């Protein structure tokens, strides 16, 4: 079981000065670390993956460092763009994954729609579709995230191209993967207020010994569940 | 090394690498399947105790695997180039909960549209899909 | 990691290296019984496909060791000699019967920790079951 | 299917001269060969196993080499005692275990019982007990080793510790080896006059990985078959 324990929770810098992020696991997950930023109100994007290696549009004053246990995130000097809150998505195996609590950066000076996101009552069951499109279902994972409101990035499971689901121990027994031809469904059991939240599916790419829980891109916009028993 | 269920090296050996997960995640997987059929259910399957010749036999494998490493000595080149593994614990994990039919035609499918020329094939290959509703 | 049938591998770690034939020479008992036995009478009991796994596994084992033709630091773990026990255990189990070797396994298992000045001079022997 | 062929067919020499002795296998049997004496009217003796190791009594003036295909046996200092009729027991395998011809070579200047043995008319059976005192049959091998009346040494079978026999080609099905509580027993069924000889059972001592069938160490003095149609 692995959890990331990101400090410090929370900078405020200046313009061209550096802004200095680390992620601490609980067991040695080798490479499989990966570094994403969310600006507030949009879906996470994916910067650096594999502890190292930068993604396509990242600027070179982002870099990531660390393997094994200790995984550091540095923006050299840093602008307003890259004011945003930002998380360490590492993976165990694809069943232990998890982000990082998250770190806001304040900064002074082929394509997926999720549908079905509706207001639930307590206990109710409900089902999310994944609308893949432009993506190879059988060469590429679909993920399933979720963020609270207000609150960090939390993993909930994955199906790769050979249709084997995988689930985090916390969601175990409720949240279940499938997938049709063109889509990837989330089943949902017993729901509870603690999972208000917003479910965002991105697709993993897997490395060449098959772990695609570290690396989420592109993403979905996202669909909002609420509970409540006013339904 | 498949035949006895009904395919050959080709038609598993057709399927991407990315097609398949980890080692470590297919061992999760037949671990928790022996554990709720062969365990208390007993009337197992031929795919239930084939999981464990590989889940066995890997054990025994990476048990050589690690002990290389404490000889970097020149060359300590390690085969985690067995996915056939990876392919052998998929083969036997889908077919117990797909079906053996299931599997069989699906990889079958599969072999037809990689070698179909990528002009008269669809854009993307065959998906498995689960079992429905 | 596991053997179940009743026994452990602290069983057959008692058991001495001489007790045991080659790699190569089980294999040909087991060729002797696979080939004679599995698919000969239609039994299909669990020691024949636990034999196919062994005997398959150390097939893709040896594959490796064939594979280190590519280097020359080549010292090749032949410690997979613990697939020896393995191969005889369910061999003389699918002679003598799971029963009879486990009741081997157990007195003797006993033998060795009982110091030599109570015990005679020699293990137990297994005895063959005769015509 | 393993041939040790054996030159020269004689050697004549004198004293202090030097003897070889070539024996080349038919496969790569490693470094398991083995060189025998045997004088007339007694069991064989080993002189070296291994292929170059000698055992507790053979005079340093003996030497093995070769392996996998190529051994020879040499004698740097010959004196009278040394002449004798010299073989080579290769082994492959268990069941591919082959003696060679054997060399006389002439110069000028553990407690083992066999028994049993008899005169049987052609066709029927005949069963030989090697009892055997002082050695572990839990750790160490029997094997049977039968010569014929002007012929050299034929290689029967062997049976382990494990209570497994093995036989070799000529012999499969005709011949079966049991094991008992004090005792090995060969057993002969559809017995011919090519059968007629004089029976050795010896011990066995296993290699690192498992091959015993070339050193055989001690023997017995035999027991004897002979085989006619009489009554």
């Amino acid at each position: 079981e692995l959890v990331l324990t990101q400090t410090p929770s929370s900078v405020s810098a200046a313009v061209g000065g550096t802004v200095t992020i680390n992620c601490q696991a609980s067991q040695s997950i080798s490479s499989r670390l990966g570094w994403y930023q969310q600006k507030p109100g949009q879906p996470p994007k994916l910067l650096i993956y594999g502890a190292s290696t930068l993604t396509s549009v990242g600027p070179s004053r982002f870099k990531g460092s660390g393997s094994g246990t200790e995984f550091t995130l540095t923006i050299s000097g840093v602008q307003r763009d890259d004011a945003a809150t930002y998380y360490c998505l590492g993976s165990d195996t694809s069943t232990d994954t998890a982000f990082g609590g998250g770190t806001e950066v304040v900064v002074k000076g082929e394509q997926l729609v999720e549908s079905g996101g509706r207001l639930v009552p307590p206990g109710g069951s409900l089902t999310l579709t994944c609308t893949v499109s432009g993506i190879d279902l059988s060469s590429n994972a679909i993920s399933w995230v979720r963020q609270a409101p207000g609150k960090g990035l939390e993993y909930i499971g994955i199906i790769y191209g050979g249709s084997i689901p995988y689930y985090s121990r916390w969601a175990k027994g409720r949240f279940t993967i499938s997938k049709t031809s063109t889509t990837v469904a989330l089943k949902m059991s017993t729901l509870t207020a603690s999972d208000t939240a917003t479910y965002f599916c991105a697709r993993g790419k897997s490395d060449g010994d098959g772990y695609a829980a570290y690396r989420l891109d592109p993403w979905g916009l996202g669909t909002l569940v609420t509970i409540s028993s006013l339904v | 090394p498949y035949k006895e269920f009904g395919a050959t090296v080709e038609l598993l050996s057709f399927l991407p690498s990315d097609f398949f997960p980890s080692v470590r995640d297919l061992l999760d997987t037949a671990a928790a399947l022996y554990r709720d059929a062969l365990e208390s259910p007993e009337h197992a399957s031929p795919h239930h105790t084939a999981l464990r010749q590989a889940i066995l036999c890997w054990g025994d494998l990476m048990t050589l695997a690690t002990w290389v490493g404490t000889n970097l000595v020149v060359s300590y080149v390690n085969t985690n180039v067995g996915l056939k593994f990876r392919q052998l614990l998929w083969f036997h994990i889908s077919a117990l909960t797909f079906g053996r039919e299931t599997v069989l035609e699906y990889l079958v499918s599969f072999g037809v549209w990689i070698r179909t020329p990528p002009a008269y094939r669809p854009p993307n290959a065959p998906i498995l899909s689960t079992l429905p509703e």
